[PDB]
DNA sequence: TTAGGTCACGAAGGTCAA
DNA sequence: TTTGACCTTCGTGACCTA
């Protein structure tokens, strides 16, 4: 189980458990450190479905699960 | 032996000595494949972290610094001559 | 006694078809 | 230009023979 968009987990990745999207999409935002910016009011609804709704809000998810960026290389 | 089987490196349960130092079967198997493979590990903290049975495999750089300093020796570790050699001997001693 | 050999598992990387 | 299902490496360690 995904602790960030809820989707199944492939396993744990940068220190928590994620589907292969959240994978992805925290080492590219990392790699290339990205920056979003929140539509509303930050707090949005990150599942499998609308998980790209935000990158914002789904990223900033990732490091409150406890995603590490020196787990990235 | 009768010394704690407890593994001076992570706490974890020692199955023994290994390259003559009271460690896990873990530890063990990382301080070898370390030397034979010459590893230059390098700590991202300042160094010094805690080697613990559970976050060991966090910090390579420390746990092999610390499977160094509570004495363990690459001396006794195989060359991959006497290996080959031994291998050899007893293989051939299998000559039915 | 411990040594090396196994090898099934992570967990990091990467590829590219949509 | 981002996704994410898939695939590639390789360090791990529990077990085992000797
Ligand atoms: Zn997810
Ligand atoms: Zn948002
Ligand atoms: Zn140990
Ligand atoms: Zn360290």
């Amino acid at each position: 189980i995904c602790a960030i968009c809820g989707d199944r987990s492939s396993g744990k990745h940068y220190g928590v458990y994620s589907c292969e999207g959240c994978k992805g999409f925290f080492k590219r935002t990392v790699r290339k450190d990205l920056t979003y910016t929140c539509r509303d009011n930050k707090d949005c609804l990150i599942d499998k479905r609308q998980r790209n709704r935000c990158q914002y809000c789904r990223y900033q998810k990732c490091l409150a699960m406890g995603m590490k960026r020196e787990a990235v290389q | 032996r009768n010394v704690p089987r407890i593994c001076g490196v992570c706490g974890d349960r020692a199955t023994g000595f290994h390259f003559n130092a009271m460690t896990c079967e873990g530890c063990k198997g990382f301080f070898r494949r370390s030397m034979k493979r010459k590893a230059l590990f390098t700590c991202a903290a300042n160094g010094d972290c805690r080697i613990t049975k559970d976050n060991r495999r966090a910090c390579q750089a420390c746990r092999l610094k610390r499977c160094v300093d509570i004495g363990m020796m690459k001396e006794f570790i195989l060359t991959d001559e006497e290996v080959q050699r031994k291998r050899e001997m007893i293989l051939k001693r299998k000559e039915e």
